[PDB]
RNA sequence: CGCGACCUCAGAUCAGACGUGGCGACCCGCUGAAUUUAAGCAUAUUAGUCAGCGGAGGAGAAGAAACUAACCAGGAUUCCCUCAGUAACGGCGAGUGAACAGGGAAGAGCCCAGCGCCGAAUCCCCGCCCCGCGGCGGGGCGCGGGACAUGUGGCGUACGGAAGACCCGCUCCCCGGCGCCGCUCGUGGGGGGCCCAAGUCCUUCUGAUCGAGGCCCAGCCCGUGGACGGUGUGAGGCCGGUAGCGGCCCCCGGCGCGCCGGGCCCGGGUCUUCCCGGAGUCGGGUUGCUUGGGAAUGCAGCCCAAAGCGGGUGGUAAACUCCAUCUAAGGCUAAAUACCGGCACGAGACCGAUAGUCAACAAGUACCGUAAGGGAAAGUUGAAAAGAACUUUGAAGAGAGAGUUCAAGAGGGCGUGAAACCGUUAAGAGGUAAACGGGUGGGGUCCGCGCAGUCCGCCCGGAGGAUUCAACCCGGCGGCGGG
RNA sequence: CGGCGACGUCGGCUACCCACCCGACCCGUCUUGAAACACGGACCAAGGAGUCUAACACGUGCGCGAGUCGGGGGCUCGCACGAAAGCCGCCGUGGCGCAAUGAAGGUGAAGGCCGGCGCGCUCGCCGGCCGAGGUGGGAUCCCGAGGCCUCUCCAGUCCGCCGAGGGCGCACCACCGGCCCGUCUCGCCCGCCGCGCCGGGGAGGUGGAGCACGAGCGCACGUGUUAGGACCCGAAAGAUGG
RNA sequence: CGACCUGGGUAUAGGGGCGAAAGACUAAUCGAACCAUCUAGUAGCUGGUUCCCUCCGAAGUUUCCCUCAGGAUAGCUGGC
RNA sequence: CCCCGCGGACGCUACGCCGCGACGAGUAGGAGGGCCGCUGCGGUGAGCCUUGAAGCCUAGGGCGCGGGCCCGGGUGGAGCCGCCGCAGGUGCAGAUCUUGGUGGUAGUAGCAAAUAUUCAAACGAGAACUUUGAAGGCCGAAGUGGAGAAGGGUUCCAUGU
RNA sequence: CGACUCUUAGCGGUGGAUCACUCGGCUCGUGCGUCGAUGAAGAACGCAGCUAGCUGCGAGAAUUAAUGUGAAUUGCAGGACACAUUGAUCAUCGACACUUCGAACGCACUUGCGGCCCCGGGUUCCUCCCGGGGCUACGCCUGUCUGAGCGUCGCU
């Protein structure tokens, strides 16, 4: 548990932090797992959320196999669209519906030169861990 | 108005008492900032004994209290001058002179007079320079013996 | 509470000509504060009754030998299967109830011998009730951090601390208690006597010279000497029974008289 | 009747600096009430308090005895416990009210003037060069200015000091960088950044799941991590985090040694000879305030006004006498201590939108007053706007359908939705206002899934079934008793 | 022992409406007396008033007990809990208690019996013992004559019950003596390194919040009184600065 | 046609101003303005003072008080 | 030295159970009990809950002397309670109580100071009130006219609702 | 029989209690403990593509640079942004900049009125106009320059 006196375990101050995070943390908050395949060919677990990166659905009325490409990652209202994720409305035009980040896995990454510095930066840590506990 | 019977108490709570009141929540917290400021100091003089200088033996100046003994506020010139240390390097020995005592009695000085003989016998003094030890001590002495001294420097005992 | 709270108004109290009540209103005339009541704990917004006040007393000094008659009332207590059964914390497949374990288990390190250990000692069923009787509380305790609430595990008392603490701890329920000193608020967690307890080799022996024998004093309190029975055999129906009180009675009158209805 | 020196003044948009104002919770110096209590009230109390004025710092003030004591003596200041509601003050009424000793926290000591000696040895400013920058210093150079004998610096300060000899020890400083330590102790010393375990497994509930069952071996997996928050429910394993003398990268600081730069070169004993102190101050009278200080505790005004084996204190005024104790009228000094303002944190047996700060919200806001100043009300759709397309009546507000949603009997002041009050519907009743207590009667809405009404222990008879009943034999386990 | 039971009826005094008989003035408050032509109250919702601190007194519970109490400080992995807890003991300083009395100088709480002896002088020497005296009550306890039995007598073997009387007497009460301190009256002795305006002693009354084989200390709770805003609301005023 | 009416600019500020004088006026306030604070001022006086059963259950009288609308005191009450 | 048999109700939370006798008014006031009620804390119920918590509604069924409580149905949509202790900002009909809301009064008082309007048309869904024209009037130059000063601050002017 | 009135119930209104929630308080503790003439606190006025308030900012105006981070901001639009011939956003913040009042500083509160010194244009140097820049507060210290005195003196 926690025994560090200098973070908190108030749960207004969490809520608080939480909800008027700026961007730069908003993003590490809108972190999402990575799957099976990808799990095992890097070392990492979670991975924060790219624009163009392909994605499926695991909780939610959007369950399944599709695999969708993220469309936009909404660090105002902490959600993520999808292509194939979207709702027709009253006027029968097509908007995309919202999901939180952690309720998706993604599938393939958007590599990039920081990408593959994120990537290799975990895997490095997680393999120091493992080593400290043989 | 009175009772029945009872005592005739003059409570001290016609001055507006409720400004200056003390509480006392901040004492646990007290306690450790001055437990850990004397950790700090007692590991910042490291071979020094973490207590203070030693001090002298002392009689209570009062018919109530002459017959107990206690640790006075320093040695005074008198035992430091039969002692033969002079009074400017008796501080940089640990030693704590206090000038503005004299001594009446001869019992007195001469207990206090042997309470710095035998602490002379019993300091180890590191040479200034350690690659050269001059007048200080032996090395061998120096290495094994030389450790922090928790608690005043040999207490007074009546 | 604030010491200046319901009393930032500087409200007058409007006299009694005005077919209103006498209690203080506050000044102004642009506002809807404006000649409302002030100053009272009838009002809204006003001072409450008796302010609360941060000198209030909130500890209690308790006779050190009376801490230490608790501490040996409840430490008598864990030895008695009946009291810590009524406990609720299920040992009935544990052996020897005042439980000791080598001092193998001060040297643990991993919670995954931590585990193995209880479960191999029979305590794991009172960890698994920890678990099942882990809840989210009622009323405003959530939302002042006390969210979630749990059962009492076995309380683990150790010597020495060669990683125990950090091989236990991260079982809900479990509390390590260091037999150097204890502690009457997790030895009766209710205030109620006959918690499960496990010791280690080392914490048994060390307890004797801790609280000491009745023929020989504590060696580690340099006062303390265990409490006097005032009852030395407390078994009624033995005493009941015996002889020499039972030679001294009168035969019982055991026929029920009940009314006659005077005919 | 000019020119110089000094003195005392003046000007400057002269060269270079400094102060002003704010906050003010804590701290220092003044000033300073009345409500109130005394069951009236004037001394007293409130209270040296509120209000008022000035000045600071991270603390401030105090502080190294013109002390306490009367002991076998203690030994700067400040804070805690105690002394102690005590000695004492008090229309001796109400009430007020310390100090010493003792035990602790902390602990630290010193510098001038004077008296003297030393060829003013002293200091500031302006230029030169180089060593440098990094809050600006070092060195030397100036037949460069100025301050200063109306007294700068070195030695030295009441614990005595100085100068000569005699003896002894040569015994050895600080400040700035280079490289590396030591690797900086709560284990990094701090600041910043990025990362690090394990189920979204099987079957099911749901609008959604974080719910419920299951996961062979002794058991799903991690656990030094089962704090917390988010996520469409209630999550140790989905995410951020959490644990960890965990990892990596930047920046900064005090630390020890080899080197370099400079200066800085006598300390202690014995003897002799010298030298020693702060004045309109102490103290006294009187007045006013103040204090527990009482024939006057302290402070201040006015008058008087010192001494040097003197002076102060020695809690009852005075004279004589012995003794004790300190050395006033100059100055500095950290720690323990305080903190309702500020920066950044952590927590809670607190409050939960009439509560808690006035302010959970575009709150010191809207608004009020000429102004000083007074000062609110006001949180919640939904998981997601999916925020009602489209048809129709109306000029529109507003409806009827339709549609989204699990839900609009959630439709933008929209979670739930009480009472008072009202509309309508149904039933009942109604000329002593209603309403009420006891007693029945009538009607009605519902309940008894009311409606052939017990059960079950022993025995008798009929009619069936099956091991097996008892008794022994073997094995296990208990209770009781045993010199 | 009888009758009646499903789409019509049985039971349900509770609950809804209505009817009738008897009773029935509107509550709170102040008051001798309220339905009052006495005051407050149109209605509903939410808020709303003996609290906390300190000091006493008594009762009760608890620990220890002539003691008791660490409350202030200090010592214990790195503080989730834990600002807790544990420990100190040559940390018990100190507080209250164990000694009272007087303005103070000061003084300061043990009696009874037996023998010789002074003169057993209302009184000195000791010797021996015992250790707070005595009277009247006094729960409880102890002894106890006499009794009470067995299918039955002779001779006692075991204990049990009732029991007239007697005995030791707790706590406590009433009374009488005794002891300590202050103060009066009377009176005679004793001590010495200081022979003194010295010191001590006796008897008889009186003043004391005393002694007379301790009961307190700490903690908690309740009640009552008080100082504090002090159960809540309420003046006419007074003062300071604007 | 006057000791006349009136605008604007100035001066006088709270125990103070100003008044051909009424205690008049001084921002709808004047026999002492308004604002904030001391202040939750004091009140022997008025008003209110929140759940249920069970048990017991009064006094308006004595003495003293600048006492007579209050208190102390003794009685009456309850509890242990 | 029981027995053809192998047997023989309940009880005694001792803070429990049982028996008998007498008694029962009550303001001010005192005390006891409360398995009366509210909120939060330590324990405890292998407690309850999206297969539906709290809250609210109820001609539903009951229990208790009572405070109150349990249960059924509806609504609601995320939390809650029992028992042993602990701690209170713990119980309302009143205070000309505070805040908010709502009634009867009541479709009532009232929309009565300064003489006065009428006809046709246009726009328009809609005209006593707008606009145009015609008429009858009023202010009557110390104005109901034309301009400014203080004061206000965009009210000025167009267009649209 | 209607109507009206009363009681009870269903439904619907009015109203916003209750309950649940809480990016807010209150209380306690900890570590720091830092403003200003190099122009503070405070005020005014401005600054967004669409912007009233709040917030942020200062004519470089809802921000420039630099450094960490690493693909957004978001109500709509827009154009960006190769993420290495160097990067959206956010954070940090040490470079730069920072309007007018205000201790407020040329005088005064009327954007009123000056003075001196440089620069550019009109001049076509001579100094009148326009613009830009730098100075012009009070008290006080050290020094400097210039001084005053029938103040005390010296030499004629
Ligand atoms: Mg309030
Ligand atoms: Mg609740
Ligand atoms: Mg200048
Ligand atoms: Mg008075
Ligand atoms: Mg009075
Ligand atoms: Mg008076
Ligand atoms: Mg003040
Ligand atoms: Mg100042
Ligand atoms: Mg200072
Ligand atoms: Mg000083
Ligand atoms: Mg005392
Ligand atoms: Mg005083
Ligand atoms: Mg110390
Ligand atoms: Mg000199
Ligand atoms: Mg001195
Ligand atoms: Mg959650
Ligand atoms: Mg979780
Ligand atoms: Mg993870
Ligand atoms: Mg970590
Ligand atoms: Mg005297
Ligand atoms: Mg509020
Ligand atoms: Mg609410
Ligand atoms: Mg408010
Ligand atoms: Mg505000
Ligand atoms: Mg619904
Ligand atoms: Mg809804
Ligand atoms: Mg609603
Ligand atoms: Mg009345
Ligand atoms: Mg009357
Ligand atoms: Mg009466
Ligand atoms: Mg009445
Ligand atoms: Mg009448
Ligand atoms: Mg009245
Ligand atoms: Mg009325
Ligand atoms: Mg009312
Ligand atoms: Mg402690
Ligand atoms: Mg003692
Ligand atoms: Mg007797
Ligand atoms: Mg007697
Ligand atoms: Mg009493
Ligand atoms: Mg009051
Ligand atoms: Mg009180
Ligand atoms: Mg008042
Ligand atoms: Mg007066
Ligand atoms: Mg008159
Ligand atoms: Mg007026
Ligand atoms: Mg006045
Ligand atoms: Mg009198
Ligand atoms: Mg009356
Ligand atoms: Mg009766
Ligand atoms: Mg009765
Ligand atoms: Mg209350
Ligand atoms: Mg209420
Ligand atoms: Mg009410
Ligand atoms: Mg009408
Ligand atoms: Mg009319
Ligand atoms: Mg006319
Ligand atoms: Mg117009
Ligand atoms: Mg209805
Ligand atoms: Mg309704
Ligand atoms: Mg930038
Ligand atoms: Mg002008
Ligand atoms: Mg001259």
């Amino acid at each position: 548990m926690k025994f560090n006196p200098f973070v908190t375990s108030d749960r207004s101050k969490n809520r608080k932090r939480h909800f008027n995070a700026p961007s730069h943390i908003r993003r590490k908050i809108m972190s999402s797992p990575l799957s099976k395949e990808l799990r095992q060919k890097y070392n990492v677990r979670s991975m924060p959320i790219r624009k163009d990166d392909e994605v499926q659905v695991v909780r939610g009325h959007y369950k399944g196999q599709q695999i969708g490409k993220v469309v936009q990652v909404y660090r105002k209202k902490y959600v993520i669209y999808i292509e194939r994720v979207q709702r027709e409305k009253a006027n029968g035009t097509t908007v995309h519906v919202g999901i939180h980040p952690s309720k998706v896995v993604i599938t393939r990454l958007k590599l990039d030169k920081d990408r593959k510095k994120i990537l290799e930066r975990k895997a490095k840590s997680r393999q120091v861990g493992k080593e400290k506990g043989k | 108005a009175p009772s029945r019977n009872g005592m005739v108490l003059k409570p001290h709570f016609h001055k507006d008492w409720q400004r200056r009141v003390a509480t006392w929540f901040n004492q646990p917290a007290r306690k450790i900032r001055r437990r850990k400021a004397r950790q700090a100091k007692a590991r910042r003089i490291a071979p020094r004994p973490a207590s203070g200088p030693i001090r002298p033996i002392v009689r209570c100046p009062t018919v109530r209290y002459h017959t107990k003994v206690r640790a006075g506020r320093g040695f005074s010139l008198e035992e430091l001058r039969v002692a033969g240390i002079h009074k400017k390097v008796a501080r940089t020995i640990g030693i704590s002179v206090d000038p503005r005592r004299r001594n009446k009695s001869t019992e007195s000085l001469q207990a206090n007079v042997q309470r710095l003989k035998e602490y002379r016998s019993k300091l180890i003094l590191f040479p200034r320079k350690p690659s050269a030890p001059k007048k200080g001590d032996s090395s061998a002495e120096e290495l094994k013996l030389a450790t922090q001294l928790t608690g005043p420097v040999m207490p007074v005992r009546n | 509470v604030s010491e200046l709270a319901g009393h930032q108004t500087s409200a007058e109290s409007w006299g009694t000509g005005r077919a209103v009540a006498r209690i203080p209103r506050v000044r102004g005339g642009g506002t809807h504060r404006s000649g409302q009541g002030a100053f009272g704990n009838m009002c809204r917004g006003g001072r409450m009754f008796a302010p609360t006040k941060t000198w209030r007393r909130w500890h209690r000094r308790v006779n050190t030998t009376q801490k230490r008659y608790a501490i040996c009332s409840a430490l008598a207590a864990s030895a008695l299967p009946a009291l810590v059964m009524s406990k609720g914390h299920r040992i009935e497949e544990v052996p020897e109830l005042p439980l000791v374990v080598e001092d193998k288990v001060e040297g643990y390190k991993k919670t995954k011998e931590a585990v193995l250990l209880l479960k191999k000692l029979k305590a794991w069923n009172d960890i698994k009730k920890v678990y099942a009787s882990q809840r989210m509380r009622a009323g405003k305790g959530k939302m002042r951090n006390r969210r979630r609430i749990q059962r009492r595990g076995p309380c683990i008392i150790y010597n020495e601390d060669n990683g125990i603490i950090k091989a236990f701890r991260n079982i809900p329920g479990i509390t390590l208690l260091n037999v150097s000193k204890l502690n009457i608020l997790k030895l009766a967690p209710g205030g109620h006597v006959g918690r499960f307890c496990i010791w280690t080799e080392s914490a048994f022996r060390k307890l004797d010279e801790l609280y000491g024998t009745w023929r020989k004093a504590a060696s580690l309190k340099s006062n303390y000497n265990l409490p006097m029975h005032k009852m030395i055999n407390t078994d009624l129906s033995r005493i009941l029974k015996s002889p020499e009180i039972q030679r001294a009675l009168r035969a019982p009158r055991k026929k029920i008289h009940r009314r006659v209805l005077k005919k």
